[PDB]
């Protein structure tokens, strides 16, 4: 039988993309941050090429499209970056993208230190939990169905169904090899676990690129236009609790 | 929003 769903999302995985970053300087936060932003909108461009490609994406109402990648794509990100990290650098920097790499010091420069340690650990366990390349494949798809508003999205009956073949999906991945029913239930659990811990994370930096932007003009920090609108309309949505994730555990 | 809509639309 031939791994269908797998073989699209390989097949519409992105690819390599470039920050712009000038390693040639000194580094400062202004710099830093301003380059995180670029790349923020440069990954942007290739996540909503990548999310209109998703098996049944094309179900939702087109409102609802919009909507989940706005909400979710801090989260798609991080989780790509500490897979990036995992597999490049084996956890020993945060591979932001080829010309944007952070050591410790550039932790600490960022002013966000906290999140980075935090992100560095997520990419720790790509390792420890021997996550494979289609597992990952499969949870980063998830993770664009895993935050809606309190109030409803536009047809919420067709997102709960893509969301539901999702994590079926994501079953079948497990059950691949595995033959018992406990080691499946065990693999389930690590990986939802895997899943839910990012979201504190992208609220984190959710929390703190919006209290950038308000400051942005202070302390020299550029934000793309594109940007500075989804970071002032709608991860405000997020921040006040109109917009929350799906989480497994409690 | 209105970027991200057109950026969206293509
Ligand atoms: C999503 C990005 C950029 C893409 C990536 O690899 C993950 C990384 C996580 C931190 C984000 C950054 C985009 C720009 C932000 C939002 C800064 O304003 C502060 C936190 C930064």
């Amino acid at each position: 039988c031939q791994p269908i769903f797998l073989n699209v999302l390989e097949a519409i995985e992105p690819g390599v993309v470039c920050a712009g970053h000038d390693n040639n300087q000194p580094d400062s936060f202004a710099a830093l941050l301003s380059s995180l932003n670029e790349l923020g909108e440069r990954q942007l461009v290739h996540v909503v090429k990548w999310a209109k490609a998703l098996p049944g994406f094309r179900n939702l109402h087109v409102d609802d499209q919009m909507a989940v990648i706005q909400y979710s794509w801090m989260g798609l990100m991080v989780f790509a970056m500490g897979w990036r990290s995992f597999t490049n650098v084996n956890s020993r920097m945060l591979y932001f993208a080829p010309d944007l790499v952070f050591n410790e010091y550039r932790m600490h420069k960022s002013r966000m230190y906290s999140q980075c340690v935090r992100m560095r650990h997520l990419s720790q366990e790509f390792g420890w939990l021997q996550i494979t390349p289609q597992e990952f494949l499969c949870m980063k798809a998830l993770l664009l169905f895993s935050i809606i508003p309190v109030d409803g999205l536009k047809n919420q009956k067709f997102f709960d169904e893509l969301r539901m073949n999702y994590i079926k999906e994501l079953d079948r991945i497990i059950a691949c090899k595995r033959k018992n029913p406990t080691s499946c239930s065990r693999r389930f659990y690590q990986l939802t676990k895997l899943l839910d811990s990012v979201q504190p994370i992208a609220r984190e930096l959710h929390q703190f690129t919006f209290d950038l932007l308000i400051k942005s003009h202070m302390v020299s920090v550029d934000f793309p236009e594109m940007m500075a609108e989804i970071i002032s309309v709608q991860v405000p949505k997020i921040l006040s609790g109109k917009v929350k994730p799906i989480y497994f555990h409690t | 929003s209105s970027r991200f809509e057109s950026l969206f639309a293509g």
